[PDB]
């Protein structure tokens, strides 16, 4: 279900922070906070009480 | 229980890409790519709950 379907999203995120390599830009680490954000509201909808 | 300890643990995990310098070390990055790849065990576990 949505767990594991949020589960591979978050470790298809820490490939991504993997690859990162010295002076990532801008503009990759503001794609990569806003993927997390975006699976942190879904986490927050999901663990409601 | 487990949904509110993995909805913590997201949202310290959007704080740190949120607070991320300008020129993140590679030592924060390693840390950020380790809590994505544990949210993401940790989710898929629950599921297999």
């Amino acid at each position: 279900g949505e767990l594991e379907a949020l589960g591979k999203k978050f470790k298809a995120l820490a490939w991504k922070v993997k690859a990162l390599s010295k002076e990532p830009s801008a503009q990759e680490l503001e794609a990569l906070t806003q993927e997390a954000e975006a699976l942190g509201k879904k986490i927050k909808a999901l663990a409601q009480g | 229980g487990e949904l509110e300890a993995l909805a913590k643990k997201t949202k310290a995990l959007t704080w740190k890409f949120k607070a991320l310098s300008k020129e993140p070390s590679a030592q924060e990055l390693e840390a950020l790519t380790q809590e994505c790849e544990a949210l993401g065990k940790k989710l898929k576990a629950l599921a297999q709950g």
